[PDB]
């Protein structure tokens, strides 16, 4: 329904302009590499990646991180605030160590996405917006993630876990708690976007180079 | 010849900075960028 | 010479290249309704109040941004133009607060006047209305952002005329809000002008608040003496 | 014999994306053994006119969803240089629900995309290619970067790009979770460090695009098929599908089907044949089918009466009042709540609106509230025509086509399933009084 | 419906109902109403002058 997240900023002892943030030297090298991609005179184009890089170092985006990005790129801070509040992958609040994002759009909802949602809720004891007290997990619902064929699917810190069943998501959560990482991809003996059984197409050996080249080439 | 094996397992080893590391490595082969003649639109 | 001939309601007029549909209509003395277009600001094209029908064209164009083409016939009073204006007015009034008696913009509201001249006379909206929290941008400009229609005139004025980049939009969708995103004071020697360009009571004068209505004021045209610009 | 009539059975020898399922090596060596990066120097030396002519005679239409003729749109940038650089932008956002083709192309056939970038840039006279990939597709983006790295090392791109004499760069830029950024102008704005808000047109990207420079925006599927079309010829690609609907197409069949998947197929395959052969049919049999959305959430749905005899091309689906879209089939059996599905789609559009213009920003939220009430049955029958008029007011009155894609599903639901709506209202009134 | 002597009313809380919109002053055919307003000490929009000339009023 409603977003729930606020789009104004009020200073807090844990998030103020004086909150310590600064890029590591390796992150500065990466910033130089990012900036060099765009034409000179248009450095502001680096706002989107560099900001993300900040989130990749700190975990979320405090107001001081946005100020640092604005100062580095010589862009007015309100532009960086606009970018941070527009795009949904930017975390303007601290999240858990594992950000669980389950898709609930119609193609995923048709293949029983609600079952995955309730299984996660009952395994973790948290709702669709909260963080576990251990600060290891944060569960939210998201729109289509581009893996509709593999519904139901979830995303955890740049990993897709697809073809989910309640037991499957429970075991993935158990593996993530125990200090291991789970293998991404389909979880039903598919490991592809292929038909679940039979491989109706793409069975012949691939043709070699120059098989169908036209005359005069 | 085998068509029953999934070889796309490299991304199982991709870390947080893999994309940016690849960008840093690729920065070497790039052609020099064009310029508009200004340091910024506010210059 | 380089002038091209266009038609407004079948009436011929010669215009310069790059002239928009709105300016061509203005040449024959017709004023297209507007909320986001200001002739001294950059073109935005977001309010969508200026949509007009071009003859033999199935899609209405934004007159404030679309340049005229040679031989075009602008139909400013066709059924398509009127229905476009009515739909846009309805969407603008869907979430607007019932604040007219307490709004300082009461008798001077472009939203009110264009609702009476080009919109419908009834509401078929049966839901609750959105409400946003107010911002504090200083002691000169009173801010009531529920009245905002998101025309971004203040942002363009601050960025281009005043030379300040303190105003912007945060969020997106129905939840997009005009402000500073932080407790910041929009102080500049030209700040109060954002009260004038804002078509609604979203930005008002704080010293002037509640004191008078526009119909009872007597206008005297005079000169300023606070500096040597006159 | 020309003018075929029963399309939809093409063999593996005529599939462009031979590694769609990722059963082979995705790296450069596998692609080279699969025919990629073959005679690229000769195609580059043929000149932009020859490539544009091949694309024009190929009959290729935009695979992003709009179906604009690719040859003319790419020829729009055939102007002499004015001092500004020229850029090709590849649309890899893939934000449409039900659509997963570009993800598979990027993750399993990235060198196809890189070679398509090079060929399209040469045809357009472009200086470099920016691939705007989805932010959530981190692993796909990293695979694409590895492919670009090993293409740079092999000398297949970069300085002289070949034994050719043409300098071309390929950059990958990641978005941050915004469906609206799939729109070409919104994508261009998002590349330039702004909010992903679409621009008004005119100007078109061919005149003023990224960084204010001439630009051509093409989706990943359209760009990828370019080198194969150039090598095999336009006439070979035109030999598939009906007239003005040439070539092959990737279809993502998902929803209430036995084996949801994605598959390459001839353009004009009938929907029933595609669903029953590749996807394994509808759960509960074909008579259990209730509705199908053929081209992603932006296309109006059609009932079982129409799906049994409709061809899966642009004009055929336009004649059925829905449209081909992204060729993303979403199937729903007689066991689903159709009003709830449409309401969920409208909620998706409400959450994806950028809020720039009044019709989308206000009316999509209004439609979301009205549809949420329709799902329960709180409303009255007189509100169905009101919702139709609201959708008509949104459609055609926005800057961007997100308003159209939010309005069309509601229109389809009202057109084909009005009795279900009225019955739901009647039940709610009966049990509430 | 009888029209007699004028009165200014309150809400049940004891707060005045008048917000000083000046619609009654604008509609008065005899110009019998005079209104002056300012923000109250708590920021409320209230009148500081509300006069009705009953020898001007046509009731
Ligand atoms: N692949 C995906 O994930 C998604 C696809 N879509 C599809 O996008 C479609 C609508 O997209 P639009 O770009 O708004 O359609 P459009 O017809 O307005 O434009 C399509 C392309 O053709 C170009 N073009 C059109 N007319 C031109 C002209 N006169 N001169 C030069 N260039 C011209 C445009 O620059 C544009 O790139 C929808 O039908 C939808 O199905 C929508 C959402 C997601
Ligand atoms: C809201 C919206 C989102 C879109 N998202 C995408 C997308 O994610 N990928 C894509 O290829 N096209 C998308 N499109 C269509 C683009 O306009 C299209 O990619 C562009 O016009 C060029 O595509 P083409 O090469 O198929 O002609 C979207 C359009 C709209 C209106
Ligand atoms: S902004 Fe205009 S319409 Fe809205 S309350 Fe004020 S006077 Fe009335
Ligand atoms: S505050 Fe006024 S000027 Fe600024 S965007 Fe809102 S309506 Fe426009
Ligand atoms: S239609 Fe919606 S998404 Fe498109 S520009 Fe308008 S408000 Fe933004
Ligand atoms: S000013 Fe007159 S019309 Fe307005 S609230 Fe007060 S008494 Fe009523
Ligand atoms: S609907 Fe879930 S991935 Fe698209
Ligand atoms: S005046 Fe043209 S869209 Fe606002
Ligand atoms: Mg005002």
């Amino acid at each position: 329904g409603a977003g729930g997240a606020l789009f104004v900023h009020r200073d807090t002892p844990e998030n103020n302009p004086d909150t310590p943030f600064d890029f590591t030297p390796e992150n500065y090298k990466r910033i130089e590499a990012i900036v060099k991609n765009y034409p000179e005179g248009h450095k502001a184009a680096a706002v989107l990646p560099v900001l993300d890089l900040a989130q990749r170092q700190n975990g979320w985006l405090p107001i001081s991180a946005m100020n640092k990005v604005a100062e580095i790129l010589q862009v007015p801070p309100m532009r960086v605030y606009e970018v941070a509040t527009f795009y949904t992958m930017y975390n303007r609040k601290p999240v858990g160590k594992y950000h669980i994002q389950v898709c609930t759009t119609t193609p995923c909802m048709l293949r029983n996405s609600d079952s995955i949602l309730e299984a996660i809720q009952k395994k973790l004891g948290i709702k669709v917006g909260e963080t576990t007290p251990d600060k290891l997990f944060t569960l939210i619902e998201v729109e289509c993630l581009g893996a509709c064929v593999n519904a139901p699917m979830v995303q955890i810190n740049d990993n897709y876990y697809e073809d989910l069943t309640p037991k499957d998501i429970e075991e993935i959560i158990d593996e993530l708690k125990a200090g291991k990482i789970p293998k991404p991809g389909p979880r039903s003996g598919r490991f592809s976007c292929e038909p679940a059984g039979g491989l109706t197409s793409l069975t012949e050996p691939p043709k070699g180079p120059g098989f169908g080249v036209q005359a005069g080439l | 010849f085998d068509n029953s094996t999934y070889r796309n397992l490299q991304h199982h080893e991709y870390s947080t900075y893999t994309f940016l590391d690849l960008n840093v490595e690729l920065s070497k082969f790039r052609m020099p960028q064009p310029s508009s003649g200004r340091q910024s639109p506010r210059h | 010479s380089n002038l091209i001939e266009v038609f407004v309601d079948g009436q011929s007029v010669m215009v310069e290249p790059g002239t928009t549909v709105l300016q061509a209509c203005e040449k024959v003395g017709m004023q297209i309704p507007r909320f986001c277009y200001h002739e001294r600001l950059s073109v935005a094209g977001n309010c969508r109040m200026c949509l007009v029908e071009i003859e033999k064209a199935p899609k209405v164009v934004a007159a404030c941004a679309m340049p005229v083409m040679k031989g075009w016939n602008i139909l400013t009073n066709s059924e398509k133009s009127k229905k476009a204006r009515e739909g846009v007015m309805e969407f603008l009034l869907a979430n607007h607060p019932l604040d007219c008696p307490i709004c300082d913009q009461g008798g001077e509201c472009d939203l009110q006047d264009q609702s009476m001249m080009f919109g419908s006379d009834r509401s078929r909206f049966l839901e609750g209305k959105r409400a946003v929290e107010d911002k504090n941008i200083g002691p000169l400009v009173k801010t009531i952002m529920t009245r905002c229609i998101q025309c971004t005139r203040c942002i363009r004025f601050a960025s281009e005329i005043a030379g300040v980049d303190d105003l912007g939009t945060t969020g997106r969708g129905n939840d997009m809000q005009v402000g500073t995103y932080i407790e910041k004071m929009f102080m500049s020697e030209l700040s109060g002008n954002i009260i004038d360009i804002c078509p609604v009571g979203a930005l008002t004068s704080k010293p002037y608040a509640f004191t008078a209505r526009p119909w009872e004021t007597r206008k005297t045209e005079s000169i300023d003496v606070m500096d040597a610009v006159g | 014999a020309p003018k075929k009539t029963s399309f939809g059975s093409l063999k593996d020898e005529d599939r462009i994306f031979t590694n769609l399922y990722g059963r082979h090596d995705w790296r450069l060596k596998g692609a080279q053994s699969r025919g990629d990066w073959y005679k690229t120097k000769e195609i580059l030396l043929k000149g932009p006119d020859w490539i544009l002519g091949e694309v024009k005679t190929s009959g290729l239409r935009g695979r992003g969803g709009a179906g604009f003729p690719t040859g003319l749109k790419w020829s729009f940038m055939n102007k002499p240089s004015d001092g500004r650089p020229k850029y090709l932008v590849v649309n890899a956002d893939e934000g449409e629900p039900g659509t997963c083709k570009d993800r598979e192309i990027i993750r399993h056939d990235p060198h196809k995309l890189v070679e398509g970038c090079l060929v399209g840039g040469r045809a357009m006279g472009a200086r470099a290619a920016y691939i705007y990939i989805r932010g959530e597709f981190y692993n796909e983006a990293s695979n694409l970067q590895v492919a670009i790295r090993e293409a740079y090392e092999a000398g297949l791109i970069g300085k002289n790009a070949c034994g050719s004499g043409y300098d071309f760069d390929v950059f990958v830029v990641r978005g941050a979770g915004a469906y609206i950024c799939g729109e070409e102008t919104a994508l261009i704005e998002s590349i330039e460090g702004k909010q992903g808000k679409p621009r008004l047109k005119p100007p078109f990207p061919a005149d003023v695009g990224v960084f204010g420079c001439p630009t051509t925006v093409a989706n990943v599927e359209t760009v990828a098929v370019s080198p194969t079309i150039c090598r095999r010829g336009g006439a070979w690609f035109a030999s598939f599908g009906r007239e003005r609907n040439s070539g092959t197409k990737l279809f993502n069949i998902s929803g209430h089907v036995n084996h949801p998947c994605t598959v390459e197929e001839e353009m004009s395959v009938p929907l029933k044949e595609l669903i029953e052969k590749h996807a394994g049919g509808v759960i509960g049999g074909w008579d259990n089918l209730l509705a199908v959305i053929p081209g992603g959430s932006s296309t109006p749905l059609i009932p079982k009466s129409v799906c049994e005899t409709v061809l899966m091309d642009f004009d055929a689906l336009v004649q059925a009042q829905t449209g081909l879209g992204t060729a993303a089939v979403i199937v729903m059996d007689r066991s689903t709540d159709i009003v709830k599905a449409i309401a969920r789609l409208i909620e998706f559009y409400k959450h994806e609106s950028c809020g720039q213009c009044t019709p989308c920003r206000e009316g999509v939220d209004w439609m979301n509230k009205v549809m949420a009430r329709f799902v329960k049955g709180d409303a009255r029958p007189a509100e169905i025509d009101s919702l139709w008029e609201i959708s008509k007011q949104i459609e055609g009155h926005t800057i961007c086509a997100l308003g159209d894609g939010a309005a069309w599903p509601v229109q389809g639901l009202i057109r084909h399933f009005r009795p279900e709506l009225e019955e739901r209202m009647q039940q709610f009134a009966l049990q509430h009084q | 419906r009888f029209r007699g002597e004028h009165a200014l009313r309150r809400y049940p809380s004891g707060e005045e109902r008048c917000i000083a919109c000046k619609l009654c002053e604008a509609v008065c055919p005899a110009q019998a109403i005079t209104i002056e307003a300012e923000p109250r000490a708590d920021g409320s929009r209230r009148t500081t002058r509300y006069d009705i000339d009953m020898t001007k009023c046509i009731y």
